[PDB]
DNA sequence: GGTGGTGTGGTTGG
């Protein structure tokens, strides 16, 4: 059984869940268009 | 982890370090996929041409990290294992096809600011962002540099380690080695011209290549630290597996009990 | 130290 976090999965409580964005995430980002 | 950087606080709250009871030393990375479930790459755990083939009672693991060494008084949470299941079809003969293996938690851990699952992909996901030039992210503790070669540098670094790395076009992973590539597998790289660099490195496999989705707004583990051919070398690429085309196997032995 | 040391904060006590 999977159990606990799914619903939660892949947002960081330091991060995400406080609306920052750590100092690289952007770069990934912007490697998405074109 | 070569020529990435420090990793700031809480940035993979799903990294997990695999570290072997006796003697203690750290083994691989993982990745914390729920409470009782971590993921990894085969060859950490069993690589018979190594002699390698650990079993539950012979790790643990450590989650929560962010210093190499220095144990992290009410940050780090450390777990015995209950179950290793290594994919049947996992090909350490030949070039690791399949490498991959998740372990069972003896007992769910409790999630923190510094402990925290990453995402499985979807089919939707994986078609979005699985593609030549997108950037994942790879984490670790691995080596520095090519430690069995006399080189300047440290060998390991003292807290966790990250680069961001483009996904390479499969034919150019094909011609870069004579290994045999395949479906159950990645690379991901910087070219020589684009004058950029970056690798994974002995030490780093099982740790997680992940992608942020603008769709959501969530990391979702794409590849697995899996194989490389000297570390960040002009015209080498760093191999991963294929976590979506491994989907099916992961979620099987995931939901298979209650 | 127990786990280092630009040591009693820090990503956490005393
Ligand atoms: C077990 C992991 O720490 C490590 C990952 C190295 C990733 N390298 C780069 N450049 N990103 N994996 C290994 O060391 C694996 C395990 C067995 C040997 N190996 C290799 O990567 C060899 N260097 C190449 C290879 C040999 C046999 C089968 C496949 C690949
Ligand atoms: C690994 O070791 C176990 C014993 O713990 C053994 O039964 C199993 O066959 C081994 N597999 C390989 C390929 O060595
Ligand atoms: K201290
Ligand atoms: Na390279």
């Amino acid at each position: 059984t999977f159990g606990s976090g799914e619903a939660d999965c892949g947002l960081r409580p330091l991060f995400e869940k406080k609306s920052l964005e750590d100092k690289t995430e952007r770069e990934l980002l912007e490697s998405y268009i074109d | 982890i070569v020529e990435g950087s420090d990793a700031e606080i809480g940035m993979s709250p799903w990294q997990v370090m695999l570290f072997r009871k006796s003697p203690q030393e750290l083994l691989c990375g993982a990745s914390l996929i729920s409470d009782r479930w971590v993921l990894t790459a085969a060859h950490c755990l069993l690589y018979p041409p190594w002699d390698k083939n650990f079993t539950e009672n012979d790790l643990l693991v450590r989650i929560g990290k962010h210093s190499r060494t220095r144990y992290e008084r009410n940050i780090e949470k450390i777990s015995m294992l209950e179950k290793i299941y290594i994919h049947p079809r996992y090909n350490w003969r030949e070039n690791l096809d399949r490498d991959i293996a998740l372990m069972k938690l003896k007992k769910p851990v409790a999630f923190s600011d510094y402990i925290h699952p990453v995402c499985l992909p979807d089919r939707e996901t994986a078609a979005s962002l699985l593609q030549a030039g997108y950037k994942g992210r790879v984490t670790g503790w691995g080596n520095l540099k090519e430690t069995w070669t006399a080189n300047v540098g440290k060998g390991q670094p003292s807290v966790l380690q990250v680069v961001n790395l483009p996904i390479v076009e499969r034919p150019v992973c094909k011609d870069s080695t004579r290994i045999r590539i395949t479906d159950n597998m990645f690379c991901a790289g910087y070219k020589p011209d684009e004058g950029k660099r970056g690798d994974a490195c002995e030490g780093d496999s099982g740790g997680p290549f992940v992608m942020k989705s603008p769709f959501n707004n969530r990391w979702y583990q794409m590849g697995i630290v899996s194989w490389g051919e000297g570390c960040d070398r002009d015209g080498k690429y760093g191999f991963y597996t294929h976590v979506f085309r491994l989907k099916k196997w992961i979620q099987k032995v995931i939901d298979q009990f209650g």
